[PDB]
RNA sequence: GGGUAGGUGGUAAGAACCUCAGAUCCGGAGAUUUCCGAAUGGAGCAAUCCGGUAGUUGGAAACAGCUAUCAUUAAUUGAUGAAUAAAUAGUCAAUUAAAGCAAUACGUGGUGAAGUGAAACAUCUCAGUAGCCACAGGAAAAGAAAACGAAUGUGAUUCCGUGUGUAGUGGCGAGCGAAAGCGGAACAGGCCAAACUUAUCAUUAGAUAGGGGUUGUAGGGCUUGCAAUGUGGACUUGAAAA
RNA sequence: CCUGAGUAGCUCGGAAAACGUUAUUUUGAGUGAAUCUGCCCAGACCAUUGGGUAAGCCUAAAUACUAAUUAGUGACCGAUA
RNA sequence: GGAGAUGGGGAGCUGUAGCGAAAGCGAGUUUUAAAAGAGCGUUUGUUUGUUAUUAUAGACCCGAAACGGGUUGAGCUAGUCAUGAGCAGGUUGAAGGUUGAGUAACAUCAACUGGAGGACCGAACCGACUCUCGUUGAAACGAUAGCGGAUGACUUGUGAUU
RNA sequence: UGGACCUAAGCUGAGGCUGAAAAGCGUAGGCGAUGGACAACAGGUUAAUAUUCCUGUACUUACAGUUAGACUGAUGGAGUG
RNA sequence: GGACUGUUUAACUAAAACACAACUCUAUGCCAAACCGUAAGGUGAUGUAUAUGGGGUGACACCUGCCCAGUGCUGGAAGGU
RNA sequence: AUCAGGACAUUAUCAUGUAGAGAAUAGGUAGGAGCAAUCGAUGCAAGUUCGCUAGGACUUGUUGAUGCGAAAGGUGGAAUACUACCCUUGGUUGUGUGCUGUUCUAAUUGGUAACUGUUAUCCAGUUUCAAGACAGUGUUAGGUGGGCAGUUUGACUGGGG
RNA sequence: AAGGGUGCUUGACUGUGAGACAUACAGGUCGAACAGGUGAGAAAUCAGGUCAUAGUGAUCCGGUGGUCCAGUAUGGAAUGG
């Protein structure tokens, strides 16, 4: 449990500060997007130490996001399928696409995808709500037996 | 066995009553959950967990 | 080493003979110990059958002897590394432990019965015993006041006797049965966090080590001076006497 | 400035303590603190007084026994014992 | 201190004052308004050798069907599974099919093939229905003699099996 | 006749899931014939053994060399049995 | 009386008994329902309602008559507890 | 995690309801006879509302100055105007919690499939699908519950019952 | 008459009780007399339920009134007496 935000503007919007509705497990600490801190310093020491930390993290992850947005825009993906009669018969999944993405050195976090499944006849790419400020489309290229 | 790894915390086989001052034996077995428990650099290693130290790891910030 | 005139374990009948280059005989240190057997190369219906690697002598070889070696787990180290890059899971190699037995006597813990006694019996007793399980160690266990307890009371556990068969609780039935104060036996107290500090850790400290500390007449740390070369040790070695 | 966190307490189920669950120990389920001007005990609770510093760790000695070599000892038994 | 009497050892008693539930008081105490009345108390004390009883322990000795805890036995007499074997001999000759007559066609009629049956009689191979036999026997369960099934839900070896 | 080969009913159990300890179960491996595979018969032999002892006739598979041909056949796959 | 082959109380009793084929009810849409335990796990079944589990009678043919006032079960949740 | 209805709270909030009475919502006790007027027209048209239909009027962009006849006479089981509180019926409110119904998954489950460890029908890891804060559970407490454990099952008696 | 009706009336008292009868224990039955204050009666005196006998259930346990009982150190309270 922690009363600690970081690094949402979405999310029940509220502002880049301390603050959390009490409910046990709940995604209010669930997911990575809010650090469990140790309350029991959290007043001065462990105040300015968030501070400071929340400047950093805020400067070196819209660096690392506009970085890694730039990379997806100028980066097109590659597959290939095995279909038989030459007939749609394949289609596109989160796994394999994280995978490509671990060929290239980095263990994106699931956070940024809301699809389940893709087409994956002809060309295909989907713009998806990666980070709040950063947009990109994960260029796809895919293409029957 | 029907114990966390984390810790020996075994269960209990204590005496039960009724409105008759009747004794038998009965089996106090504790809270269990499979929740998922973190350490370091990741490898969660899902393992079976109790309720109490459930809490306890949620009170420092262990998951 | 002692001891030495006989000896070949008892049914000694005798052949063969050993024995005074000091034996046979009584101790210390040893060596070699077949197979099963916790059993470990794998099987197996115990005292069995097939093995692999490494080295070896013989041959042209299958093969034969002749040696050593080959369980499983946990831990450390190293290498290797799947799903899908690292990662992780596994995969292997080397190294350390028991893994097993018994003293029907002992002790802890996990357990855990009724028939009985109550003149029956379900509450209580039967008793935490009967039996089982694990851990042992020669003693175990507990062990240093958040004790007691009612007074300027003691001051780590233990047992024996006394309280006392009292205090008590108990379908207030059968019953069960203490805690204090007293006499005595030996009676050592120590140690780690923890603020705070240095170096080293990738300071998203959430790690090694120098301190520092065990505390109720509250202590320790922090800032700052006198001392003092101490006494103790449950405790590392060697040497000597007994 | 530090004095030992799901820790003390509290609620619903038990046991040990002589107790048939009551002060004191145990959590089986849950809720959950106070940090010396404090925090717990003196068979309920508070006020006063007094006594302690739990929620960290080891240490044997007075005691338990004899399957094991000699010293031996028996108002122990004598081959149905 | 000899596996000894004994010495040392001043803990608790057993009476010495008792009444009242206790507080408490006291040669008195309690019920009591009560000094009255009434209930009780007005000094025989200790520690042992002993005989008889007694509570507790197995408790004068021996005599039950028991209850619980283990531990063991599926080899036979029960079922199950796996895996084999056995059924001499003679009968009864279903259905299906074939051939001719017929049927618009199928159904029907006669003949041929056919071998079917928890089919029949009766060998073995299992069973025990009966009069006797023996009721310490040859035999802790059978013998003569007659009785049933007898290609099946049958018998049965060898492994496990609860 | 078996083991050096296989496997049915089951057993064991590196793994590993459940249980207070005992233990229960369950994969791969490994076991377990009554069955799957095949290459000796005849006669004689001494009191006892005879396809095993002897006379003649055979077959079997492991390897070195040897000629003379061929390129080769699995732990994997289909049939066979 | 039982329909029938047949089966089991061995060492007092195989019959009118049990099995039946044939029906009537009744629970079941998969991890079936039920069954074994402490669970895992397993049968049911490497099955799908024309299938399994459990009742009653028991070939074949004809009939199966009247009663939810009382218990078992189903619907309700309006109303009281 | 998300809200719709959603009941207690009815934070605030503006009118209050023609009792024998009262001209009219005296709803009750009270200093009681004014400057309540930058808490001010007597037309608009009325939202409504008391609905015993007028009535009370809280109601308004063309009106900036109405005045109270209902205060002393009149009715009464209580007097009409500057302050305090009372059955303030409810439009309302912050939502604290409880009931459902739906919307999702990241919690949590799978005995749907694939891949890997592994040639291994179990597990391990992920990805779908199935679901989903329900259950599967673990605890508390109710209801059923001879399948299961123990039990008592009076005596006398011209024998026992 | 200890029977009928009359005024008053609640001694259908308080603390007791030497004593007897009956009797295993229990418990039961009756009563002289003392103190206190009472009603009837002028007084003598009477009145400690019924002319007599059946009109009864033990302890423990549970809380109701008073309480010159105590109050796990003190103070109360709880709590028991």
């Amino acid at each position: 449990m922690k009363v600690i935000l970081k690094q949402d503007v979405s999310n029940l919007g509220k502002r880049f500060d301390v603050v959390d509705v009490k409910d046990g497990y709940a995604i209010h600490f669930l997911f990575p997007k809010k650090l469990a801190a140790p309350l029991t310093k959290k007043s001065l020491q462990d105040r300015d130490l968030f501070l400071k930390k929340q400047q950093e993290h805020y400067e070196i992850n819209k660096a690392l996001s506009h970085k890694l947005k730039e990379v997806i825009e100028q980066t097109e993906l590659h597959f290939s399928l095995k279909e038989h009669n030459g007939r749609p018969y394949g289609s596109i999944i989160t796994k394999q696409i994280i995978n490509q993405a671990h060929t290239k050195g980095m263990a994106l976090q699931k956070f940024m995808f809301k699809d389940n499944v893709r087409l994956g006849f002809g060309d295909h790419e989907i713009t998806l709500h990666i980070f709040e400020d950063t947009t990109a489309v994960l260029k796809v290229k895919v293409t029957p037996d | 066995a029907k114990k966390d790894q984390l810790t020996l915390r075994g269960p209990l086989y204590g005496n039960n009553r009724s409105h008759s001052k009747t004794i038998t034996r009965r089996k106090w077995n504790v809270n269990l959950q499979p929740c998922k428990v973190k350490t370091a650099d990741g490898k969660t290693t899902r393992i079976l967990v109790s309720t109490r130290t459930l809490r306890t790891l949620k009170k420092h910030n262990r998951l």
